[PDB]
């Protein structure tokens, strides 16, 4: 414990590498995020961090290329090398060649920049945990864990109240066939809602959300657009 | 170790080698400019053993380039090359920009240089404080006191070095706006070994004008040191 | 500090206790190594055994796979015994010597040179605090330019005596003994008129002296025997059929 | 690497409503000299993409090693049969190879073509890399590209290259219709090899014809037979 | 430091070095930045050690292009190296394309260099507070740079020893509606209120960048006392 | 990660010093002793020659007064094992001044040079520093005869009489109290020989003992060194007046 | 930040890491060397070993040149090292000059390597004591190299286990004019009484310079013959 | 273990190298791999019962079945991150080969470099060893099957089937039982699941079509890596026992 701890390369006498079990517990202070896969459509959206009510909102979605979207949850700094980092990844391939990337080559291609930060004693893991969320041909969520790893899901939540969240999500099997993103938006902002702590604030249209689909390119939900879609939930 | 940061935040939010290198400087000996109409003097305390060690170590008074002071406070084994630093600098901008450094310039190079060696891997920060006399782009004296950890602001007259509070907050209380040649001198001596013995030999003074740093030899030296004794009774 | 987990750092008595430590390491896998050195003829023996580690041992391997004899070029072998990746990767660094040196001088290694750039390395290892000892010791054989045999023993300490018949293992103390002495009939037989008789003079003797260095009763398929003798000089793997045919002069 | 020794000479490849058909004559010359008869210039690097050849072989040899491994890189990190890459996909990698070494000095003269279908409709997912009916393709889904030494790329509904740019590409100018069938395809590519015996020196009969089809890489290997116009006459 | 290095999580997925540079920002000299509608005020306090001192070779408040200004919290020699830094990342942007740095681009280059010691160059995580705001497009910003990394666009913050105080009485007395003029006096009252016993002209160092004109303006000894005449808030 | 086996020899003490440096001066002060002196006619070096055994060959060397160039001379006081570095090093410093300027190199500023790397290893590297400390005397014809005493931390000095190495308060306090400003080389020399019997409490030296040597610039710079038979009419001097 | 020494100053002002690879020296078999008149010695007793081992397959007597011998007392897989690498250096300086490299800049360069290794970062001290002689235009040398990188010029010295009383044994037995076959006999005496269980044959190894001839090392025929006394 | 197991580059005085064992506990506590040859082709295995409560992964997304030259089956179990590393520099070697050789890597040379790879972590101070132990096998028709397992720190061990995860002692013990190597390769799927039924620790219980994914290189399947095609599991899905 305290002597196998110092340093991401020693192992504890279980075998676990503590180093990157702490910075798998960063994701677990980011607020919530909830990515659902539709048949055709991927809602993303995510509660961003006040931190003051003089402050703005701090931007949890981000667009990586035309059907690529993240939603990191953990260490802002280091989320952002890794945008960064996919962003001149997708693009590169959209310039050598005239393709869109592979999103199953494209998250491998991130999910080992976390190991290499792993082999070395002078390097961290990553305190950071993503939600590549894109459309090549089908609908796709993918995650990636502080450890070099990443899964393809049907549903995600990050860290702050995620349990609570997951809850809603994995009760719901309706969101296979959940066409008509209006029926498939609020059952995302339902279950962000979820893990919503009660007797506080609530869903306001300072929450992100954004969708990407078959022919719906990675777009930003609209605060007047977004707004009725709270008013539902409300419901 | 080579390439690891050894100054680094301590809990508290200080940074521990840069509080230690502080100390270094206390453990030096006291230095004093004074800035006046058109030009600046130095005084500075040295240490020698009788009827051995030369005075030719002339620590402090370092010429940079043709108009501009240095004298330092602190480990004289990191004065060298921090100085030497300086020496090449000021003849690289006077090659890039033909014209020569102005003083304040130079103080942000060296506060500069400074700062980076407590902020790269695996280098000691200097343990040295330094302040710079010299003329800026129009001709303007100026004198730049400088800290170990990089931290650097102009002064009109400032103590550096060995129990430096006693002698800024005298210097501070009978400073003129603009003295005469021979006050100058008289302020600098007067201040200089506030805190250093009375005898004429542990100080050595500096006067610099326009051009051709000038050294006070100990013929006027020993003739206002008389003075002052003489005001301490 | 009282670290003497360094590599190299003198402890206060003078010794490196990595070395020791290595060189217990090698003797943990209980792997015994036995070759001898005859007239032009030299032969080498080993276990076929699991090295004594972690995993599980024999069920499933395929015992011929398994073995601790390799050769490093047609004409160079080796018997490493030691931690088996430390093992694999000592013949990797050997085979490169041996090509490189044929590379840089047009002709093959001999047998002595080789162990000798192996040990300049593992001295590396012993005097750099960066990285760590290989737990290997390694039997080399093979034959000069003046056709003679070559014996060569390295340690996880850079020293490479070369013997004329060495024994590596965990029974090193009193298999001294028995090796002595057991050398010591082929000396009282002075027929002096063995004509290629490594079969019936070297092999068996090697094969008896494992036999009594460790008191099993040697299945031929639980040993294996390599000799680089003059008019073969090429270290081929004695195959079984005929191993244990010597097996059966227990008489 | 430096000056094409051994060149190859044209391969022409035109697409018909069932695929691609791309021909190639089966010599090799040393300068003057048909040093070899019996090399082969269209490879597969794809198992619905094939890739042209023209100039030294030595280069478009190495050339066939970048594309034959970064096919099976694609294998082994595919896992449906929509990671595949396309022909478009191997054009602009070649493309970006020739390039670049244009920007250097070493431009491994060549002319390569590569050719196949663009598309995931009719299935393949079982690859065997080591060894029924044909498909309607809507000419759209077929990809002929082309790749000069200087870099210069495009793609067409028929590229010839080498040599046949100037004899091939006349013929198909004002001959090669939308939707040619089978047989239609390969007399008038015949017509267009048999013009390059007379006309080429470093040309030759015995072709290999290979088609791209929804099944997959065909080949076979012709002898087109040129005899015409009467000059036995003296 | 006593058994770990610079790249070490906590027990609590926190790092350890950002977490102790957090207490270094917590002694400069009070700053306090207003946004509103018309363009950004900078104020500063203005600590004086000594009168010997010029008072002008000192500052708080540089400008890190001619549309953009910021504040310091911290280790003052610490933070010249990325006004410095941002000052060339400034102008080589300007160079490349021709016009103008977003203040919220011009904050993510100095942020990812607070971190350039965490090796994906420094050795340490810097140990200051920027309070960077400027007039770039889509109005005039506010932005608030932290050691940690994280930099979160304001409407009206204050870095210092009493930016505790200082956001305790803004976050009451701002109105998203503001005139220019109503922003340069809450600013001050806002100083007054924390500052020592004399609003002075040397005691503040307020500076603007005006949306109009589009360029900061240090504010001189004159334009300085037009505002502290105001007293709004003549409470003692 | 050897973060755990670090020492940090390049790291500041709670009081502002360096305890590497601190532990070499202390090396320093228990190694044999070196004299030196400025006398009108040449600057005298003297050290004493620590016994290790009567078999040492003690006849065409010894191991405390070098060469640095044919104007600049050196006596090690400290580890002799890394003086050799310095030396090494200082020989190629003075060796190249002469190739770029095409004169020979000042003794102030070879002392800078050599102070300069004594210093960086105790600056920047995390390696120990030069435990070794020693006078550099020469003669340059713009400031004369010169006396440098450099130091394990890089900082050197000039003087006219210094006695580092063990004891060298007992041979400072000599030097003091009876260095002359002008004298002569034979003056000078019976001088050393007395701050080296009386550093070493002998009230005579032996001759299988300190050694002596001097330049004496004669407009080429003799720059001579005494073998062990020139030391005893030195020795035979010191006996009649003392 | 992998490079960074590990000898460093005791707060004694000792380097203690030195002090240990001293203490390991000082317990390896005694080398010895001796000069004359007209050639030097260096003599080691290599402890009788087992009949399995090819006692020619190790030789603690190595040949630098064809002028300049060696022997050592410390590990043997240092000795192995630094040979080599001095053999490299009596050859780098022969491709610069015509003439065999002499021992005193032989020994100055192979003890600024010894030094390297005791400053340089992540490695230790080298663990052995080298004896390096030879004949020269100035002579016959004799030199001895500390594992802490100092060199000291000899006329006769012992380096190994029990050097205290061997040495001072050959105090009292040695004189500057001191013939070379009777160095041989006073070596192999001074050998013998450290020698617990006096069997010095087969145990016992000469090298000898011999007036300018090239270095030769005594096979075992050639030293039966000084066994006698 | 009294501080000799913290880094991978220091031996305890028994010997044993520490660090490594910590490793092949990390192994141990992770989701089992299976591989064993039959008289047709090689089938694997991987019980993936670590994703059984998260409930949201694809059905099947997670896969440590890969191959490299589409004729050898490469699977792991272990940190699928290290594992993945190790993945992509076989397949570095492969390509290695293919652009030296023009031919596919033979498996056993494959094995002796990636057994180097990963043993040449376990050799500093810095790197981190890899906590992956690796299985490796192809089928050829002149040749049949055969499976190395590269456990940590090298140990290239050739088997005819194993099993290496959490309950690999109580696969083997059940594995043995029938002599595959003469059982066809279509039936050997049911006998596999009966393992996975009963041997796996409730992880695994009739709903086992998304957490245990193989494949083989069999006739069948041309001597080429192929994954069985969902109508095939089905019928292998006769579990009904008791």
């Amino acid at each position: 414990r305290n002597l196998y701890d110092t340093d991401n390369i020693i192992y504890s006498p279980e075998g676990r590498l503590y180093q990157v079990e702490y910075a798998s517990e960063a994701i677990k202070q980011g607020t919530c995020a909830v990515a659902i896969k539709s048949k055709d459509y991927v809602v993303v959206s995510g509660l961003k961090k006040c931190i003051s009510k003089l402050s703005f909102p701090q931007e949890k979605i981000f667009k990586i290329d035309d059907y690529i979207g993240i939603s990191m949850s953990g260490i802002t700094s280091d989320a952002k090398v890794l945008t960064k980092f996919m962003q001149n990844e997708c693009l590169s391939h959209k310039f050598l060649y005239n393709e869109n990337i592979n999103i199953e080559s494209l998250v491998r291609s991130v999910a080992d920049k976390y190991q290499k930060n792993t082999q070395k004693s002078s390097k961290r893991a990553f305190g950071v945990g993503l939600m590549i969320a894109a459309y090549h041909n089908e609908p796709c969520i993918f995650e990636t864990r502080p450890n070099g790893s990443y899964f393809e899901y049907d549903a995600l939540s990050f860290g702050a109240r995620s349990h609570a969240s997951k809850t809603y999500l994995e009760k719901n099997l309706h969101l296979f066939e959940e066409c008509s993103l209006e029926e498939l938006i609020l059952h995302c902002l339902k279950a962000l809602k979820c893990s919503l702590s009660s007797e506080s604030e609530l869903t306001i249209s300072n929450t992100a959300l954004a969708v990407v689909g078959k022919n719906h390119p990675w777009q930003e939900i609209s605060s007047l657009q977004l707004e009725e879609y709270l008013s539902k939930v409300k419901m | 170790s080579y390439d690891r940061a050894i100054t680094v935040f301590s809990p508290d939010g200080h940074l521990l080698q840069v509080e230690h290198a502080l100390e270094a400087v206390k453990k030096g000996g006291c230095a004093v400019a004074i800035k006046s109409s058109n030009f600046a003097v130095l005084a500075v305390e040295k240490k020698n053993i009788p009827k051995l060690q030369n005075p030719k170590t002339t620590e402090k008074l370092i010429k940079l380039d043709e108009h501009n002071c240095l004298a330092f406070a602190g480990l004289n084994a990191d004065a060298r090359v921090l100085v030497n630093k300086t020496r090449l600098e000021c003849q690289r901008y006077y090659l890039n920009m033909d014209e020569p450094a102005p003083v304040d310039y130079i103080a942000k190079y060296v506060a500069k240089v400074q700062q980076k060696f407590t902020h790269r891997g695996g280098v000691r920060p200097f343990g040295i404080a330094t302040l710079i006399a010299g003329f800026k782009n129009n001709k303007e004296i100026c004198i730049y006191q400088t800290e170990p950890s990089g931290i650097y602001a102009a002064w009109k007259a400032q103590a550096i070095g060995k129990n430096a509070k006693i002698v800024q907050e005298f210097l501070e209380k009978n400073y003129q706006e603009n003295m005469e040649q021979k006050d100058c001198i008289f302020l600098a001596l007067k201040a200089i070994f506030e805190v250093v013995e009375l005898s004429s030999k542990n100080v050595e003074v500096a006067l610099l004008t326009e051009k051709d740093l000038t050294f006070i030899e100990e013929q006027e030296i020993n003739s206002m040191v008389e003075l002052i004794d003489q005001e301490r009774t | 500090s009282m670290y003497d987990r360094h590599l190299t750092i003198f402890s206060p008595d003078g010794n490196l206790y990595q070395i020791e430590y290595a060189i217990k390491a090698v003797k943990n896998t209980n792997i015994t190594s036995v070759g001898v050195k005859g007239e032009n003829c030299a032969v080498i023996i080993s276990q076929k055994k699991m090295a004594t580690q972690y995993i599980s041992q024999d069920k499933l391997l395929d015992y011929n796979n398994i073995t601790n004899i390799y050769n490093i070029t047609d004409e160079i072998g080796c018997s490493m015994v030691g931690m088996p990746g430390d093992c694999l990767s000592m013949v990797y660094k050997a085979r490169s010597e041996a090509s490189e040196f044929l590379y840089s001088n047009g002709y093959n290694v001999n047998a002595e040179t080789l162990c000798r750039n192996i040990c300049d390395k593992i001295q590396v290892y012993t005097q750099h605090a960066y990285m760590r000892l290989h737990a290997c010791s390694g039997m080399i054989i093979g034959i000069d330019e003046n056709n003679k045999p070559e014996l060569f023993k390295f340690d996880p300490s850079g020293f490479c005596a070369g013997y004329r018949a060495c024994v590596i293992g965990n029974k090193e103390q009193e298999s001294i003994s028995v090796l002595e002495r057991l050398l010591e009939k082929r000396k009282k037989k002075i027929q002096q008129e063995t004509i290629d008789e490594d079969i019936r003079n070297t092999t068996i003797l090697a094969i008896e002296a494992l036999q009594t260095i460790l008191a099993f009763d040697l299945k031929a398929s639980e040993i294996e025997v390599a000799i680089v003798s003059t008019k073969n000089r090429n270290f081929t793997q004695i195959s079984e059929k005929e191993i244990d045919n010597y097996l059966t002069y227990i008489a | 690497t430096l000056g094409p020794v051994v060149t190859g000479t044209s391969v022409i490849a035109i697409k018909y409503k069932h695929g691609i058909m791309i021909a190639a004559d089966r010599k090799a010359s040393y300068g003057s000299y048909a040093k070899f008869q019996n090399v082969e210039r269209i490879f597969k690097i794809n198992n619905k993409t094939v890739m042209g050849f023209s100039g030294e072989l030595a280069d478009a040899q190495y050339l066939h090693e970048l594309l034959t491994r970064k096919n099976i890189n694609n294998l082994s990190e595919k896992k449906r049969k929509e990671d595949m890459y396309t022909p478009q996909h191997y054009h602009s990698y070649v493309s970006r190879v020739f390039y670049v070494r244009k920007n250097r000095i070493d431009p491994l003269f060549n002319n390569i073509i590569i050719a196949g279908i663009n598309s995931q409709k009719y299935d393949n997912n079982d690859d065997n890399v080591l060894l029924e009916e044909y498909k309607e393709i809507h000419k759209d889904d077929l990809y002929i590209g082309f790749v000069d030494m200087h870099g210069t790329n495009f793609c067409d509904d028929y590229i010839t290259t080498g040599y046949a740019r100037y004899f091939a590409l006349t013929l198909l100018r004002d001959h090669y219709k939308d939707n040619m069938t089978e047989e239609e395809a390969r007399i008038l590519i015949n017509e267009c090899l048999r013009i390059l015996y007379f006309r080429d020196a470093t040309s030759s009969n015995f072709i290999q014809i290979v088609k791209v089809t929804s099944k997959g890489v065909e080949y076979e290997e012709p002898y087109i037979l040129p005899c015409v116009l009467n000059s036995a006459d003296y | 430091e006593y058994d770990r290095g610079v790249n070490t999580f906590s027990p609590e997925g926190r790092l350890f070095q950002v977490e102790y540079a957090l207490g270094a920002i917590k002694l400069g000299s009070t700053a306090v930045g207003i946004c509103v509608n018309d363009g950004v005020i900078l104020a500063s306090e203005r600590r004086i050690s000594s009168t010997l001192i010029e008072k002008d070779s000192v500052e708080k408040l540089l400008s890190i292009d001619d549309h953009i200004g910021c504040a310091m919290s911290g280790l003052m020699a610490d933070a010249r190296t990325l006004i410095d830094y941002a000052r060339v990342e400034c102008n080589h942007y300007k160079f490349i394309y021709n016009e103008n740095i977003n203040i919220k681009s011009c904050v993510e280059l100095i942020s990812e260099l607070a971190l350039d010691f965490s090796n994906l160059i420094m050795s340490r995580p810097f140990g200051v507070a920027l309070l960077i705001g400027g007039v770039d497009k889509n109005g005039p910003c506010l932005w608030y740079t932290e050691p940690s990394g994280t930099n979160t666009r304001f409407s009206a913050a204050s870095i210092g020893s009493a930016q505790e105080g200082a956001e305790l009485l803004l976050q009451e007395n701002y109105k998203k509606d503001m005139t220019f003029e109503q922003a340069e006096i809450l600013a001050l009252t806002v100083l007054r209120q924390v500052m020592e016993d004399k609003l002075s002209t040397s005691n503040v160092e307020i500076c603007a960048i005006k949306k109009s004109d589009q360029t900061f303006y240090k504010y001189n000894t004159d334009d300085i006392s037009r505002i502290i005449d105001v007293l709004p808030s003549p409470v003692y | 990660m050897a973060r755990r086996y670090d020492s940090r020899t390049t790291t500041f003490s709670p009081e502002g010093r360096l305890y590497q440096v601190e532990y070499a001066l202390e090396a320093i002060n228990n190694a044999s002793i070196t004299i030196g002196l400025i006398t009108k006619d040449g600057v005298i070096l003297g050290a004493d020659k620590v016994f290790i055994s009567k078999l040492i060959d003690k006849a065409n060397n010894y191991e405390k007064i070098y060469k640095i160039d044919k104007h600049i001379f050196c006596g090690v006081a400290g580890l002799n094992a890394d003086a050799n570095i310095l030396i090494n090093q200082s020989r190629l410093y003075a060796q190249r001044y002469l190739y770029n300027y095409n004169e020979v190199q000042p003794v102030s500023q070879l002392v800078v040079q050599i102070c300069d790397i004594k210093q960086s290893y105790t600056q920047y590297g995390g390696l120990r520093p030069y435990g070794v400390s020693f006078l550099i005397g020469g003669y340059d014809t713009k400031d004369g005869y010169q006396l440098y005493h450099t130091d394990p931390s890089g900082n050197y000095s000039g003087w006219f009489a210094t006695a580092i190495g063990t004891n060298n308060l007992t041979a400072s306090s000599v030097l003091k109290q009876e260095w002359k400003n002008d004298m002569t080389l034979e003056e000078g020399l019976l001088l050393a020989l007395k701050t080296l019997a009386k550093s070493t409490d002998t009230e005579i030296p032996k001759s299988e003992k300190i050694e002596l040597a001097y330049l004496t610039n004669k407009d080429g710079e003799v720059y001579q060194k005494y073998l062990t038979e020139k030391e005893i009419e030195e020795l035979i001097k010191l006996y009649t007046q003392k | 930040e992998y490079s960074f020494s590990l000898t460093t100053f005791s707060p004694t002002g000792k380097l203690v890491q030195i002090e240990y690879a001293l203490n390991r020296v000082s317990s390896s078999s005694p080398a010895l060397g001796i000069r004359a008149k007209n050639g030097v010695i260096i003599a080691t007793e290599k402890k009788s070993p087992n009949e399995l081992i090819e006692e020619n397959s190790i030789f603690k007597i190595q040949q630098i040149s064809e002028h300049i011998g060696i022997v050592y007392a410390g590990m043997p897989g240092d000795f192995r090292v630094l040979l080599k690498r001095a053999r490299k250096e009596a050859i780098r300086y022969s491709l610069q000059y015509g003439s065999e490299i002499l021992v005193k800049e032989l020994v100055k360069i192979i003890a600024s390597i010894v030094q390297e290794f005791t400053q340089t970062g992540g490695v230790r001290p080298f663990g052995l004591s080298l004896l390096i002689c030879g004949v020269d235009v100035y002579g016959y040398h004799l030199y001895q190299i500390d594992p802490s990188g100092c060199y000291f010029n000899w006329m006769a010295t012992c380096v190994g286990k029990d050097y205290q009383n061997n040495m001072s044994f050959l105090e009292k037995r040695y004189n500057k004019d001191i013939e070379i076959e009777d160095a041989i006999h006073t070596a192999i005496l001074t050998l013998k009484e450290s020698y617990e269980g006096v069997l010095n044959e087969k145990n016992i190894e000469i090298g000898v310079a011999y007036d300018n001839k090239p270095f030769k090392i005594l096979t075992q025929n050639e030293i039966k013959d000084y066994l006698i006394e | 273990s009294a501080g000799y197991d913290l880094s991978v580059s220091t031996f305890s005085p028994d010997g044993r190298l520490y660090q490594v064992e910590y490793i092949y506990k990390s192994i141990n506590n992770n989701n089992t791999a299976l591989c064993l040859e039959c008289k047709d082709g090689i089938i694997c295995c991987c019980i993936n019962s670590n994703m059984d409560k998260n409930k949201m992964i694809k059905k099947n997304s997670y896969n440590r079945i890969y191959h490299v030259n589409n004729n050898i089956i490469i699977t792991y179990s272990g940190f699928d991150g290290d594992a993945r590393n190790i993945i992509d520099r076989a397949r570095s070697e492969a390509n290695t080969y293919y652009y030296n050789f023009h031919t596919n890597i033979p498996l056993h040379i494959l094995v002796n470099r990636i057994s180097l790879y990963i043993h040449a972590y376990t050799l500093y101070w810095h790197m981190r060893p890899f906590a992956a132990s690796i299985i490796i096998s192809s089928f050829n028709e002149k040749d049949k099957g055969d499976i190395y397992c590269i456990e940590p720190n090298g140990a290239c061990y050739k088997y005819s089937g194993i099993v290496i995860g959490k309950n690999k002692e109580m696969f083997k013990t059940e594995i043995e039982k029938k002599d595959y190597k003469d059982i066809n390769v279509r039936d050997a799927i049911e006998d596999i699941y009966k393992f996975i039924l009963t041997s796996d620790d409730h992880m695994n219980k009739n709903n086992l079509q998304n957490l245990v994914n193989f494949s083989w290189i069999c006739k069948e399947s041309s001597y080429e890596f192929q994954n069985i095609h969902e109508e095939i599991l089905t019928p292998a899905l006769n579990k009904a026992v008791e």
